[PDB]
DNA sequence: TGCGAAATTCCATGACA
DNA sequence: ATTGTCATGGAATTTCGCA
DNA sequence: TGCGAAATTCCATGACA
DNA sequence: ATTGTCATGGAATTTCGCA
């Protein structure tokens, strides 16, 4: 404070204070004749205040605090002491919006069976149509065939209504879904150990965890629009055309239709495929299975040149999820437990607990 | 000529009057002939309403050729006709008294019947929940004849439920007196 | 139709069917072996229907549509005609998504003096105080000076109240708006007449076209949210400090603040700039001059690889504003009157009127 | 010693009571000494609290060093000290009695009672509305002194509504006859 | 006439519901 | 008849202090 | 052994509220 | 304890029919 400013005044040299310009007295503080002005140059006890009283008028960020105090003062490496602030600042920390991306997307391996894995999920409130409101939609992560049902609710009693009803055909590994209310009761719990079925489920708001059935939502209402054109919006009596439209249409990309990828043989539709006709049932099978594994897959695409990638140990923020009017848009910092995958995490979280949670809700703590 | 092929013909029929369950009465039986794969629909009665409103659901996974069935009066009916002239299926008919299906049909539609009677015994009403079991079952169940089950020959693939104490299948001792006296 | 096939049949030479293939008939139909298998040839008086029984099993594109047909049947240029009925199918073209993106964004030139340009807009509905629940915002378009009034409704009638208020400091020769229902009210219309001043309006459903005044709205409600942080959201109070505060706040790209460009000289807030000190107020509002023509401004970027720029007499889709649910996305085809500059065009819309709409807000009709 | 700047003194000082106007009775006005820019606000009592209100607003425009006026109740309260204190706005008295300003202050303020004057016949009652248009009128005026108005000294350049036909400002034959009649 | 470090500028990211 | 914008904080770049 | 045209594949765009 | 996806229609590229 004013050790080093008495030191200095009288012409000897302090580290942090270049030699060449002169350190006067005036009005009983120490300044400097700088290119630009002459500036005060408080003591460093001092410096602490004035950084957070800049920042303070509109809590602004790095450069915009800078300008305010160059105003006035000098000091050495001033943005050092605003960046310290910065990092310091509660209310910039859970306010601010990033500006580093996450990293590129993970392209999950296709499951290699058909009823490996479901993605199952619902759609709606719908135009009431017979008293129904909600689809549920249940996509075989290999082959894309796709069931429909029309339920009342959203909920666990329609889920394993509909779902003993679709596991009379076959009984799948795992069942893939978001954290909805019907898939995370404990009854659905029950009714999935009672079948030796495994639940997955995608971290907490991120649907693109659900792409698979997701997408196919889109189809499902697309068609069902373009159906609809022009009439009163009677949903209900097309899920079942819209199921077996939607299972019997080409994938451009693998050249084939669920119901192929899931039969390897064409049912009694329009334009059925009839390449197969001369094979054994058993031929016929072998030909499916190597259809199968030789699919396109997609690879991860180039991260984009401001990504970042969460690093264990790092101070992170996870996004609040349906914030107030005038709230913050993100929870406080907490910690990177351990990295899943280069796109999923653990953090040890806003209260105390641990939480798996996507890249795409959090943020890297700026300033460390 | 060419091989046989799934959804090539269904077979279908009617099981019932069963006791009443959750409201049901009877049970639609689709076997097919490739593969042996079953589905079983509950129906309030044997009617060509309830099989067209079942074989809507079966028929909007999968479209056979042909169907074959007795000449029961649901499915003889034009209202049935018209059903499946409108979808391209072609209709099919075994002459009257004198029913006849393929080996593996008759013998799949045979345990059918059995397993059903073993089940419907000390639970004689709660059988509807059962359908879905009971199903898998069936699907799961080794061909002597072939290779492989109706869901290996359906999908082509194992299932991860194989039903692998094949079982007695028949009615065990406290059954009998318990079923000679169920129908008292 | 059976004229062709005929001359075909026949070992004879026609356009489209390439001479090396051999075209047999069997149960009545003419047939060809093509290296895929053995297909139909339809007659040209059928393939219409064809095509259309194919593309409506899922009211498919394209390739999806094509592997359909191609499992039955083989002609010349099977695509074209594809493609010549998705071009005629109503349903498909209002329902799907585009997949060209717009061209490059315009950086219109910054106003040249304060008063040329005001954008204006409301906040809200906040959580109530004082009973208030939206806030007018004016922008002035050269330098960023911000006022904020609180308001009970986005009315005309609070409207006026506030610029009244404010254009007793000024009156600027443009406000420029969305079309809110304040704005567009003939009550507003004669209120600005009266004054000589013009209102300028933003195409329908764009705010990025008021961005100015929406961008500032992003700082507004952010530094209300950390000076809200574990308050109440009390703000009525707080709307005259965030004023104040904001046009007080540099823009690290210009180094100056709103107050700064507006006045040339800072007033007696924390951390006044205090170089100009020394020239009088004359010489000031000369370097203020320069100041304000001197300031950065960027330019257009560079377009996407898969943009469309409209064309004139071009057929063009408006987007459905607040679509219905299970309803489609577009409105049908209409013309491009008048390319206004490359973002903004005129049509002859959907009814038979005139519109002015953001090329954001169009799709460029496929198939022609 | 430095040359004037706008901000660097803001002469405050209350008129009225006027005629009751959509509830108001006096007028606060503002002026600022280097520029003679000038602000206006309506107030229902020349308090303290009303001073506040009313520099509440404009001081979330732009502050002013100093404010200077006379020893008004309003102005010497500590409540006013306490918020100028507040926000590092120096308070300058003039003498009581003996009232000092600036020529140009003093000449601005001396327009602004005539003109007020001059509309405030005829429609006593409706000056509230016409605030707004004095303080243009007002702020576009040219100063003979200075070669420029206050809207140009403050913002640096011309104005989108110059007052071009600089009035009479003096009360015509009629108004003289009503406003000796007004006041009966 | 060139070094290491500070200062400045650049700029992609995201939000204005 | 009209049209995106700009705070932000790491990285990239330039400038500075000294020689 | 190379041309013009058709067929195929590529792939950015946008929506799953 | 988990993870984006894929129909679409112009453009780019490959293949085809003929020589
Ligand atoms: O389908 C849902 C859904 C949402 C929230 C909560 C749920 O439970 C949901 O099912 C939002 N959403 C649509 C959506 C939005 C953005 C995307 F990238 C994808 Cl893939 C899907
Ligand atoms: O501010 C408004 C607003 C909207 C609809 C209708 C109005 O009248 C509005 O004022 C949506 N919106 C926020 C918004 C969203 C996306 C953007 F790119 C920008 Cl710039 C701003
Ligand atoms: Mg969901
Ligand atoms: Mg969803
Ligand atoms: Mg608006
Ligand atoms: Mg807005
Ligand atoms: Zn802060
Ligand atoms: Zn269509």
């Amino acid at each position: 404070l004013d050790a080093e400013l008495d030191q200095l005044l009288q012409g000897h040299y302090i580290k942090g204070y270049p030699k060449q310009y002169t350190y006067f007295l005036e009005d009983g503080k120490v300044k400097v004749s700088r290119p630009e002005g002459v500036k005060i140059i408080p003591p460093q006890s001092d410096r602490q205040k004035i950084v957070l009283q800049a920042h303070n008028l509109a809590h602004t960020g790095r450069e915009a605090t800078l300008l305010k105090i160059a105003n006035l003062y000098w000091w050495p490496n001033m943005r050092k002491d605003v960046v310290k602030q910065l990092g310091r600042c509660q209310q910039c920390l859970i306010t601010n919006a990033s500006n580093k991306a996450s990293g590129p997307i993970l392209r999950p391996d296709r499951p290699q069976k058909p009823f490996d894995k479901f993605f199952i999920d619902y759609i709606g409130p719908l135009p009431p149509s017979q008293g129904y409101l909600y689809v549920l939609v249940v996509v075989d992560g290999m082959t894309g065939f796709t069931w429909l049902y029309p339920t009342k609710a959203p909920s666990t009693s329609a889920t394993v209504k509909s779902l003993n009803v679709l596991t009379s055909i076959a009984i799948p590994k795992v069942i893939h879904s978001d954290q909805g209310a019907a898939f995370t009761s404990s009854t659905f719990a029950e009714w999935a150990k009672e079948r030796g079925i495994h639940l997955e489920f995608s971290t907490p708001y991120h649907p693109q965890s659900s792409g698979k059935v997701e997408r196919k939502n889109s189809d499902i209402k697309r068609l069902l629009t373009k159906l609809l054109v022009g009439r009163p919006t009677k949903w209900y009596d097309l899920l079942p055309v819209v199921q077996l439209a939607l299972n019997n249409t080409y994938s451009p990309v693998l050249k084939y239709t669920p119901h192929q990828l899931l039969f390897g043989i064409d049912s009694n539709t329009p334009f059925a495929n009839q390449d197969t006709l001369d094979l054994t049932r058993e031929e016929e099978l072998s030909l499916l299975q190597e259809i199968r594994t030789s699919l396109y897959h997609p690879s991860t695409p180039p991260a984009s040149s401001r990504s970042w990638s969460p690093v264990v140990g790092q101070l992170v923020q996870e996004r609040v999820a349906r914030p107030a009017s005038l709230r913050p848009r993100w929870h406080k910092p907490s910690t990177v437990l351990k990295v899943l995958n280069p796109r999923t995490v653990v953090i040890l979280d806003h209260l105390g607990n641990n939480r798996t949670v996507s890249i795409d809700n959090l943020k890297p703590t700026s300033h460390q | 000529d060419r091989p046989q092929k799934p959804f090539d013909k269904f077979f279908i029929d009617y099981i019932g009057p069963l006791p009443p369950s959750q409201g049901y009465l009877y049970v639609l039986v689709v076997v097919d002939g490739m593969t042996g794969f079953t589905w079983l629909y509950p129906t309030k009665a044997p009617s060509t309403s309830a099989t067209v409103k079942s074989l809507n659901v079966l028929t909007s996974i999968a479209i056979p050729k042909v169907i074959h069935s007795d000449q029961g009066a649901a499915f003889t009916s034009s209202t049935f006709a018209e059903w499946a002239k409108e979808r391209g299926i072609h209709l099919e008919f075994s002459t009257p008294y004198h029913p006849q299906s393929s080996g593996k049909v008759e013998r799949k539609n045979s345990d059918i019947k059995r397993l059903l009677t073993k089940l419907l015994v000390g639970r004689p009403t709660k059988w509807y929940d059962l359908l879905p079991v009971v199903q898998l079952a069936l699907n799961n169940t080794y061909s002597p004849v072939l290779k492989y089950t109706p869901h290996q020959l359906l999908f082509g693939i194992d299932s991860n439920t194989p039903f692998a104490n094949q079982d007695t299948l028949d009615l065990t001792r406290e059954e009998e007196l318990s079923l000679l006296q169920e129908i008292r």
